[PDB]
RNA sequence: GAAACUGCGAAUGGCUCAUUAAAUCAGUUAUCGUUUAUUUGAUAGUUCCUUUACUACAUGGUAUAACUGUGGUAAUUCUAGAGCUAAUACAUGCUAAUCUCGACCCUUUGGAAGAGAUGUAUUUAUUAGAAAUGUCUUCGGACUCUUUGAUG
């Protein structure tokens, strides 16, 4: 029997800037 | 000594753990339970050295009280639980489900598995023995006890139970040809076919084993565990199918 | 039971029974001063909710669900185009009923009502016996945070539908007798 | 307790420091290099040992020897790697006939002076400890550093060294403030 | 009328546009957030006809012209509103132009059939060396050497120029009038591309 | 300006939460305080800034660059729940206990540990006695 | 929720190298030579058996602490006398079943007149623990026999 496919990442980075 | 100890120094943990020499002094003592010291990985190093869920021990005691965790069907909220070989751990929260099967490293993989193969394990007969009222059992290796076994299984056998019943589904007999997983020892980790097992009265077994890349390695029988036909294992394997 | 937990021990962790949860609960989601993701938004509120419910949960059944919907659901006017695809999944897998997925399906659904509120009417009629078959369901298996999700559900669907049930308020107390 | 933390030795004395030819030595290879004492060069010529009878017990063993190509193969592939070792002279003879200066010359005060951000190894070095150079995006302030071979086309002035584009020095805004006033 | 509802009407018109343009409507939908999914979704080299193509040269009296960037407004999916600064400017192209001789220039390309028409421009020169010498000091209004690039903002604002000056001028868009300089403080920091 | 980027985000269910690494840039600045963080990786996350925790932060040798742990929870009752006591005063969600030190405490259990009962008895004895 | 009873722990941890010269210790064996709190998995319907003159819809002080109150000693993590009151402390003690065959009917999802059997724990003695190659049949199946397991 195959095991379970992996899952791709649920979160990815993020960004922002200020000032 | 004048009793049972109860802490562990890092060092003389287990190596396979891989534990930092520099975080602390001590390092998780398995409590008692269905596997050995030496044979266990303690659910603590495995919610935070492996799975990195948790990022102190608190936080693991804190999952743990969720009841999130479930050891082989059941909830466990021991930190110190000695999960071991052949142990499916489920994480429902996450959708998660582990069975813990050593590496060609040597070492405790982190390997997912499906709801349809995490609802079984595989266990190796250790013993075969009549108990009170004449009623047949089995003692696997993971200490469970089961009664009425078929008459075929014998020791070194490996049976399917079904963790939902904790009963005998199927079994595996110990021949040649033989899929077979090292449990022990150098080659740990390495999986092969039996060709030969040189028997020795009254001293300890000795089984050769072939791999797919046509290497033979010579193991005590102590460390065999059957784990199916020869191309056709009754349970997911970890990458690299143990060669090597 | 005479005396209820009156005065608070220092644990930080106590137990608190099935019945506990009930008792203190309230719907009234206005009283609720949290930040909520819908507040922001950039193509839709459900979408916004959408987004963030993939990075939380994990559960089988919602996996499931956004990998179904996730094309149809990129901007507004797929939305509206694809409404009734949308509903008939997001009621479809409500019907499971798996706690490890109510939690955000619930709150699409109060939320898909955001985005097309009149147009929502039509689909008025089976959200609302959906939740209550749910509810009904929700009393075998004990959780007080379903009975939560479920009742802000309809909470929300109301404050957003509130003028079109308002003229009709005998009809929508009608569905809510049993 | 807590588990040791291992240290070891980088240097050791020579055999026979007072040896005239040796002191000679040592004076030259300073004075072109600007080091701050002797206990640079006995480092570098302890390094430069250990890799030499590395060298010499793997051409002691036989060719094709699994260890012999396994372990030569890092070795050659270190030395080129820092730059003391060129691409044409990938074999373990050459490693044998390495020197001092090749080591002393991929030096980060070495290079910051043959690149002419400097007017000499003094002058690098000054440079160096005073926070005005960096390999890429990191500050470095150790002449010791080694350099490697893609890290030498990145030695620059750092961004926050007046000279790399940041305001003046105190000195040179004092002098302009009190010249204003 | 919430802010929920207005979405809902543009968006309730925006179908209505596709539907009297027009399976076409559900296909039509994709290719909008395409964009989102970085894979080729226009397929038209072949239905191109370079051979028909009019072609056209427009002499400037600029020597030396070094580079052209163009901005063309795209309506928003998400809010529905074209990305034009103003409403002036509704579906007005513009493509600005810079030359080694310290000229930027603006010109509307709207009308594909007529030729580009220059609405305004400006000029540096030796007036913009900075006196300081220091490079954090490089903070003058105009260039002063050649320029070599320009870009134009998405979002119509604002156009920025650089070149060997090692400075990068951003311009509003209408008047070509500086806002701000953003000095490289390196003394080879010559800017060479802009993205 | 000043940059923030997370970085292996990792979403933890078991107890309801992102964590992730935070790394900061900030080009002609010292540093960048903590509860600007939360305020900001609130905003990003669109949760409340009790809910989100920061720590662990280093900045790059040369300056310029800071590196950090970060955790953003799925409400502020689940924060409440599960973060450190300290932490939590640290963000004020909680009240600092004022306790004796560790010294006096321990002098004062091994003086109620001579003691047997309440003691009433004995301070009546005593005051009959003398 | 103070105090006290009860349960558990306190035999782990830490420190030192006095004694120790086949001793300790290292490697390697055995327990078919024995104890094992705890963890984990299994495991216990005994229906009846004369004073039924009968508590199990649940028995006693065969009992005390904490507590109230009277005291001794210069003094201690000292305690006496009297009075109270609890248990997962202590000591007692119960409540129309299941399984073999089965005649007779009936020919199955069958009913059952009746002949029978009934926990553990300790000690000892004894005992067990090793040419059916046919017939018919619906062609399936039935007719007689088997009957402990493991280790070298
Ligand atoms: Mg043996
Ligand atoms: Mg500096
Ligand atoms: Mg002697
Ligand atoms: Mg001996
Ligand atoms: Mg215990
Ligand atoms: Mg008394």
């Amino acid at each position: 029997p195959r095991a379970a496919k992996k899952r791709r990442p649920a979160a990815k980075g993020k960004n922002l800037s200020f000032k | 000594a004048r009793g049972p100890k109860k802490h562990l120094k890092r060092l003389a943990a287990p190596h396979h753990w891989l534990l930092d020499k520099l975080s602390g002094c001590y390092a998780p003592r398995p409590s008692a339970g269905p596997h050995k010291l030496r044979e266990s990985l303690p659910l603590i190093v495995f919610l935070r050295n492996r799975l990195k869920y948790a990022l102190n021990g608190r936080e693991v005691k804190a999952i743990l009280m969720q009841r999130h965790v479930k050891v082989d069907g059941k909830v466990r909220t021991d930190t110190t639980y000695p999960a071991g070989f052949m142990d499916v751990i489920t994480l429902d929260a996450t959708n998660e489900n582990f069975r813990l099967v050593y590496d060609v490293k040597g070492r405790f993989a982190v390997h997912r598995i499906t709801d349809e193969e995490a609802s079984y394990k595989l266990g190796k007969v250790k013993k075969v023995q009549l108990g009170k009222k004449g009623v047949p059992y089995v003692v696997t290796h993971d200490g469970r006890t089961i009664r009425y076994p078929d008459p075929n299984i014998k020791v070194n056998d490996t049976v399917k139970i079904d963790l939902a019943s904790g009963k005998i589904t199927d079994f595996i007999k110990f021949d040649a040809g033989k899929l077979v997983y090292v449990t022990g020892g150098r080659n740990l980790g390495r999986i092969g076919t039996i060709v030969h097992k040189e028997r020795h009265d009254g001293g300890f077994d000795l089984v050769h084993i072939k791999d797919s890349l046509d290497n033979t390695f010579v193991t005590r029988l102590n460390n065999v565990f059957v784990i199916g036909e020869q191309g056709k294992p009754y349970i997911s394997l970890p990458k690299g199918k143990g060669i090597k | 039971a005479k005396q209820r937990q009156t005065t608070k021990s220092s644990k930080r962790y106590r137990y608190s029974s099935f019945k506990a949860r009930i008792d203190d609960l309230k719907i009234e989601p206005a009283r609720n001063l949290e930040k909520r993701v819908h507040d922001y938004v950039e193509s839709s509120h459900f979408l916004a909710s959408f987004d963030q419910w993939k990075e939380i949960n994990l559960s089988a059944k919602f996996t499931e669900f956004a990998a179904e919907i996730e094309h149809d659901v990129q901007t507004l006017p797929q939305i509206l185009y694809h409404d009734k695809k949308i509903f008939n999944s997001l009621v479809s897998f409500i019907n499971f009923h798996d706690e490890f997925s109510l939690q955000p399906l619930l709150d699409l659904l109060a939320q898909f009502c955001h985005d097309l509120g009149p147009d929502f009417l039509k689909f008025y009629e089976e959200a609302i016996k959906t939740l209550i078959n749910l509810l009904d369901a929700a009393i075998e298996f004990e959780s007080s945070n379903v009975f939560e999700w479920g009742f802000n559900c309809l909470a929300y669907i109301f404050k957003y539908l509130s003028k079109f049930l308002v003229k009709k308020l005998v009809l929508t107390c009608d569905l809510l007798i049993p | 307790p807590r588990a040791p933390r291992t240290y070891s030795k980088t240097y050791s004395t020579p055999k026979r420091p007072y040896e005239s030819s040796r002191l000679d030595a040592e004076l030259k290879l300073a004075g072109e290099f600007g080091l701050k004492n002797k206990k640079e060069i006995y480092r570098i010529s302890f390094q430069l040992s250990k890799i030499r009878r590395a060298a010499r017990d793997l051409l002691t063993r036989d060719e094709k020897d699994p260890k012999r190509l396994f372990e030569g193969n890092a070795l050659i592939r270190r030395l080129v790697r820092v730059g003391v070792l060129s691409e044409d002279k990938k074999k373990l003879d050459y490693v044998l006939a390495l020197k001092v200066e090749d080591f002393l010359e991929r030096r980060l005060q070495t290079q910051v002076y043959k690149l002419g951000l400097a007017k000499s190894v003094h002058h690098a070095r000054v440079l160096i400890t005073q926070r005005h150079i960096a390999v890429g995006k990191q500050i470095v302030n150790i002449p010791s550093f080694m350099v490697r071979l893609d890290s030498e086309k990145h030695i620059d002035f750092a961004p926050t060294s007046p000279f790399g584009g940041a305001r003046p020095g105190r000195v040179a805004r004092r002098n302009a403030a009190r010249k204003a006033e | 009328e919430n802010p929920a509802d207005k979405r809902r009407r543009l968006a309730k018109q925006y179908l209505e546009n596709l539907k009297s343009e027009a399976d076409i409507i559900a296909s039509r939908l994709k290719e909008d957030v395409a964009e989102q999914q970085g894979r080729v979704f226009r397929y038209f080299g072949d239905k191109l006809l370079i051979s028909e193509a009019k072609q056209s040269f427009t002499r400037v009296g600029e020597n030396n012209l070094t580079c052209i960037s163009c901005f063309q407004p795209v309506l928003n999916k998400y809010t529905f509103e074209e990305s034009s600064n103003g409403d002036k400017n509704k579906g007005r192209l513009f493509a600005y132009t810079v030359s080694k001789d310290l000229q930027l220039t603006k010109y509307d390309i709207t009308d594909f059939s007529k030729r580009p028409k220059k609405l305004k421009y400006a000029k540096g020169g030796a007036k913009y060396i900075p006196t300081s010498k220091h490079e954090y000091e490089n903070t003058t209004e105009g260039h002063y050497d050649e320029i070599l690039t320009v870009a134009a903002s998405p979002d119509g604002k604002y156009v920025v120029t650089g070149g060997r000056d090692r400075k990068l001028i951003v311009w509003s868009t209408e008047s070509l009038s500086p806002v701000k300089v953003i000095p490289t403080k390196d003394r080879r920091g010559e800017v060479l591309s802009l993205a | 300006a000043v940059t923030i980027r997370t970085r292996k985000v990792i979403s933890n269910p078991l107890l309801a939460r992102k964590q992730f690494v935070v790394d900061v840039l900030h080009p002609n600045r010292a540093n960048v305080s903590k509860d600007e963080l939360r305020e900001k990786l609130a905003e990003v996350y669109k949760a409340e800034k009790d809910a989100v925790s920061v720590f662990g932060f280093r900045t790059q040798f040369g300056g310029g660059k800071s590196v950090g742990f970060g955790l953003v929870y799925n409400s502020v009752a689940e924060a409440k729940k599960f973060e450190p006591t300290y932490r939590l005063v640290r963000y004020g969600l909680a009240e600092k206990v004022e306790k004796a030190s560790r010294q006096q405490r321990k002098q004062k259990k091994n003086r109620d540990k001579k003691i047997f009962g309440t003691g009433k008895r004995l301070a009546k004895k005593v005051a009959r006695r003398n």
